[PDB]
């Protein structure tokens, strides 16, 4: 998948699949959750395992696995509902809303298995303020699904699995989105 | 701080606790000494260390400890700090070893903590006797699949320590004659508030859940109870009984199912004598003095790990029964993360709240008057036949004055010998 | 510490200050109690929140609280922390609210912070009297506009704590009788620094303005005589140049600085302060009001410092004018102030600069272990000076700062108001 | 921005993603002279006060057109500025502070005027200075390039930085975004 | 970069930048015999000591050429820091610490051989180790390209890391750059 | 503390180290009064100022200052705090100044720290006399090229503090009559632990080198015999191996092995030093001259240590090589220092690792509750050895680093050097 280095790729799907994370960077900044959740497939699978810390020998345990407990491991019902508590004016953690950045980098495609998918690594900064002085900083890779649409965000987001850069969380909840 | 200060900051006669004792550094020292350094704090599961060398790491207040299967099945409980110079045992959080070398000057143990070599002994340590200069040790008991440890000699066994609280936990723990097992993986997440203030709305505070805390929560998944103080001890729990809407909202309609009808849920029933207690308590809170919590029926189990008394880390994970079904299994692990997690629609709301009652501390006026625990004051019954212990309404602070007042106890007591004369007779 | 102790850190006779009096821990504690806990604070301007339900939040020392005004047109200043279990009533800056609700348990308050419903009252709560459970109270003042706050009963009012800094103040407020107004927005930033460092310079230092501090501030704003006064008694100082203009045209550029001093604004103002020397030659005003109301009249940034340990402040700082000022003047205040007195502004950057690199050498044992010189001006007074009340200076002295800190041991070794009227 | 922008050619996107790496570069090389001659005589280079708001108050979230700011400056302003920060007596920044500038999420849409666009880009600023001291900041910056017959191609006509900050998390501003 | 690049075609931009993230990719993913493979056999790897100048001193800013470095190795220097961290007895990293490396601001300019490129390109480097540690570095990295018939393209032959820090804010720097 | 209570913290007879010599805050500020105020302390080395205004900061614990070349050749040290309210008086690391002057006033001072002018001094200043509002001066002293500054004039002179240990510093500073110089260049890192494990590992422990730290470190460059030194009395000590280059060849590699054994530099060494052994048989050394100056003789990486509080210390590291050596030879010690032991050195980089998490361990009740065991070579000592003074063990061995911790209570526990010099035999 990105086990040998990607093929490269037109300049064209390039700058379509950048522009389709830094539109979703904005919808996620500022706070159009209606919109970012309209970009979730209806097979969405948004995946964030738990991270732990190995020695060598036993690294392949270092991630959560499919039937283990995560951070996030969630399909659209599972969504739909967080869309509902995050647009609500009784949502404590988000309201008033937290301030996050996305800068979003390292964009590497490679074509999926199906037309129209193509598998997608890339990294980010997420920077979140909020309150008066609360600063959490994250970083990590995401590695997604996109789906090519007719929507004018034109891709939607089949599956995520977000790559966290901690073990422990440091940061008193994760009420945003990756 | 004299012990007859200390007592002044709790009064369960009149409902009165003083905030000062989530944020004095001279009270949270003592803590560590007097509370975390003799009570049973929960270890985790058996099942998330079966086999023979399995190990994970965990906390004791801030000392850090391995919980390890030997060969013959034991767990044992041991500080990872080498003796030599200090340095941590082992790093990783978590596999199997056949042993531990210190990385530092290569002191070597077994896996149950006991030092068996030490490079150039022959020349440079003639006399040492190893036997008496490994780790310390922790007493280590289990209930019914949750391994708990405590460091002193001459504390109750862990039975006694929980007393008639058994009968609270075994909802979640003895539902079936199978047990209870871990889904494996553990959350890990750092909270800024007092232990506390955690311990207590897991042992005591349906309120805030039947108010406004969980408004939002509640809207992403779409009266009557009783709530639970320990005679002694500071362990407590509450829950609604007959009203699914706090459970389905929380869970989803197949875990609410599987949890009050067909066999599954009458076997609990026949097991915990009582239809009652087996298919119509909805939503439960529980905390075993001083930090271990947990929600049956939701199953998610939590250690509180202190971090200075400005400070904690939440480590979670999630129990079912080791014969529900995999779907079931598989439901308990998407509700519970999607719900009572970092990043969970509940439990999200829950920590906002905490960090900014800790914020306002640093206030000098913050901390100058008392806060209200005057809730259900004198509505008790002590004679309850269903239910043993001080039994309120599910709105009520008893149990969290019970646990403040076990806090008193504890802090004010040199040693269990003076700890067991507050006892009632 | 003993009070005995705490007096021989500041000695205005020889003109000395032992610099533990800004790193101590327990001095701290014991400063949010008897300075803190005590002392008229600016809250901000009555034209912040002008309508019923508007409110914003603020600080009285790590106290955090509301600022709410009134259906009947009082200011209320609470504290903004729920007695159930402590949470913050209000988590947002500023708005309008016609009640706060409690996120945690519900209970719920009208905007004067009364708690007028919990939850579950008639069952759980039989015997209870919310009129006594809501959150304390601050006392609220206004002088010309500015709000202040002050918890304890027994300090004197507003008025009597100001005193005859009240003359000095009003070169800022007094101006017109339309009053003045706040421009909306409140800048707030973090200097790792001792709050002393800020309440002090703003008091008495026009030196570090008049020598190396702003040299760079100074050219960015291009192509000797004056006074300083010290409270008689309250630790309230402030200082200006008297009729030349290089300062202020510097900071706030020609058209600022000929609205401050010539045509009808000014002329007026010379009226209403019965001297044409103070409505239009004062030039460029330095002013704190003890603790940490600090201000320029005539560049006009106000700011509270707010205390975050031994180690640290906030300064919330926002800009005063004249309410019947032509718009392009407003206008030109609000560019130049930010532009000037403010975190990313020409002459404040550098002062921030400064006070962080003092506060880290005070880590090590010996920057601790030896009196910082206070001596400048020492004997060089006049409290009797037909023109200026209180005690007063040449512009550049040290008289208002040993002052301040002379109120401030005063403040520390008085166990209540009796006590500190007692050393009037 | 209000709707996802049309595509655009990879030179465009390339040039102007160029023009933000070599203005990074000058600002952390601290080549501000060429820095601030990227400025055009109409620029406005403002940097709003960000509060926390409820969801119902969320629009007075930023200081508006007539309100403090951060930063509100016009050519004259930063002019002086510049004049302020190349000056061997500027003490916030001599010594110098370390400044990295790096930039992503470059969005670009034509402008109403011909050789006009408007850019949305976010950033990381890592200013560190003296021993240890560190401030991190993020945010966007929403500006209007214009084309010029410069090596650099165009002019930064008007800049709005959006600070993920409410209380400013630095004890100074004494840098450029 | 004295002064600004001159266009690149954009399939030049894009592979550079795809080096870049491969490479990325391999140190973060812990992948350290293909990132080492990727040096060439007269690799310079170089991370000059920074220090606190004033203004007219700031030529003095790193270290130079015979003056003690963060790093400052050749081919050999390199194989040897493979070795070790490919062991199962290195601590730094055993148990293995998580790094990303967010890369941004790509310049590139022709170098005086075909076959080579002069490379800036700025970075943070994102480090967590054990339970709680976190390390946050920026800098700039200039690179020297070499084209090669390999998989990745390139080969590298010089790099010199300037880091935005004066005293390093770690306790180690057991990762690579 | 009182004095007979910090004393039971430590117990050369038996071995125990109490761990809250590290940990506690209050035992700290009384390191920074007692042992950081009155000892000699590394500033760095001559060469590294050569000319009249060349100047570098330093600390002296948690004081900066600033050490500075004057026009006739001597070196003053002086706090980098101006007297007026305090502003740090130059903010760079180093270079050439002509003067200084504080940015907040503008009271301005020569290079040696002197006063000299007050911005309105005849109207503001009447009575001032500058030459007596300076900032503290310390006493500078060297030896061999070593710059060390000490605050206190009861002080012994620099010459007698290092004493006995002089012999063991010769090993790397007295080879040639060309001296050392610095090459250019100082590193400087942060290592969140207490400086008491630093300053020992450098005294006395050749133990974790041998043993298990630097397997990696050994193996990317690619010993029985040897003796320690512990000073009769200062708290200093040195280590080295004897015949066998198998820990210098990993480390340096065989440019420098070669350098240091055979030839006429190595040759010369040992004439000077009036042994073979001294200058030829000697592989690896490591060295503390207390509190806090470090050096391993042959690699040549010298730094000094400073506290950061209790729980932190930074790093500041460089290089010496004999002034006379080959260009090329300089370039070798320059490469391979920065190689092995350096923040991210070969070596260097798991030393960091460990110190941390000994620290992060005694953030823990138990974990402090308990001695550490330093008993490792009691009694084997020979005070009577004809060929290197001292109270000299095998190479393995903590009594070196028992003398450390003696020194460090006798320090401690005097409340000036009066009686810090009566506690000499
Ligand atoms: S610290 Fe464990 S062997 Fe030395
Ligand atoms: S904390 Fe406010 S209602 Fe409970
Ligand atoms: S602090 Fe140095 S002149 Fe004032
Ligand atoms: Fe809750
Ligand atoms: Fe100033
Ligand atoms: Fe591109
Ligand atoms: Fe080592």
């Amino acid at each position: 998948a990105f086990r040998t280095k990607p093929a490269p790729v037109d300049p064209s799907l390039q700058h379509e699949i950048e522009q389709f994370y830094y539109w979703e960077a904005k919808l996620l900044n500022d706070r159009r959750f209606q919109e970012w959740f309209d970009l979730l497939a209806e097979d969405i699978h948004y995946f964030m395992p738990i991270r732990t810390t190995r020695i060598m020998r036993e690294t392949a345990q270092e991630y959560s696995g499919a039937r283990e407990y995560a951070h996030f491991d969630d399909n659209a019902q599972m969504m739909r509902g967080r869309l509902r508590k995050i647009t609500s004016d009784v949502s404590w953690s988000e309201n008033p809303a937290s301030r996050t950045r996305h800068v979003i980098s390292n964009v590497m495609i490679v074509d999926g298995e199906k037309p129209g998918e193509y598998h997608v690594s890339s990294v980010f900064i997420v920077y979140r303020n909020r309150l008066e002085r609360q600063l959490d900083i994250f970083a990590g890779e995401r590695k997604d699904i996109l789906r090519r649409t007719g929507s004018e965000a034109g891709f939607e987001l089949a599956k995520r699995t977000i790559l966290i850069d901690q073990s422990t969380i440091l940061s008193n909840n994760l009420s945003f989105f990756f | 701080w004299a012990d007859a200060d200390i007592a002044e900051l709790v009064d369960e006669r009149t409902g009165r606790l003083d905030p000062r004792i989530y944020t004095d550094e001279a009270l949270y020292e003592q803590e560590l000494e007097r509370i975390f350094g003799r009570s049973w704090l929960l270890m985790g599961h058996e099942t998330q260390i079966p086999k023979a060398g399995d190990f994970m790491t965990n906390y004791m207040g801030e000392d850090p400890v391995m919980v390890v299967r030997q060969k013959n099945g034991e767990i044992r409980v041991f500080l990872n700090q080498c003796r030599h110079r200090g340095m941590r045992i082992c790093r990783a959080d978590g596999g199997n070893a056949k042993s531990f070398t210190c990385s530092y000057h290569g002191w070597a143990y077994d896996t149950g903590g006991n030092l068996v070599s030490v490079p150039f002994e022959e020349q440079a340590f003639p006399g040492l006797r190893k036997e008496d200069w490994g780790p310390l040790q922790a007493r280590v008991e289990t209930y019914k699949g949750l391994i708990f440890a405590n460091w002193d000699a001459d504390a109750p066994d862990l039975d006694t320590y929980l007393g008639e609280a058994k009968f609270y936990m075994d909802h979640m723990l003895d539902r079936t004659e199978a047990g209870t097992e871990a889904i494996p993986g553990i959350q890990k997440w750092v909270i800024p508030c007092n232990w506390k203030f955690a311990a207590e709305q897991f042992c005591s505070d349906m309120y805030h859940a039947g108010t406004t805390s969980h408004l939002s929560g509640i809207l992403a998944g779409l009266t009557e109870g009783i709530q639970y103080r320990a005679t002694w001890g500071g362990h407590g729990s509450g829950f609604y009984i007959g009203d699914p809407n706090l459970l389905l909202a929380i869970m989803g309609p197949k875990v609410t199912e599987y949890w009050t009808q067909g066999p599954a849920a009458e076997k609990a029933s026949e097991r915990l004598g009582s239809t009652e207690r087996g298919q119509q308590l909805m939503a439960q809170h529980m905390t075993i003095f001083p930090t271990c919590s947990f929600l049956p029926g939701i199953n998610t189990i939590r250690a509180w790990h202190p971090r200075g008394p400005n400070e904690i880390e939440v480590w979670a994970f999630t129990v079912v029964d080791a014969d529900a079904p995999e779907e079931m299994k598989e439901e308990y692990r998407q509700q519970t993360l999607r719900t009572f997690s970092a990043g969970g629609v509940f439990e999200q709301d829950d920590g906002e709240n905490w960090v900014e009652i800790q914020q306002v501390l640093r206030g000098h006026k913050a901390r100058s008057r008392p806060f209200n625990a005057e809730m259900g004051l004198g509505q008790t019954d002590s004679d309850n036949p269903d239910y043993p212990g001080t039994i309120s309404y599910v709105y009520s602070e008893e149990a969290a004055r019970g646990l403040y007042t076990q806090w008193v106890r504890m802090m004010t007591s040199p040693d269990w010998a003076a700890l067991d004369a507050t006892r009632p007779a």
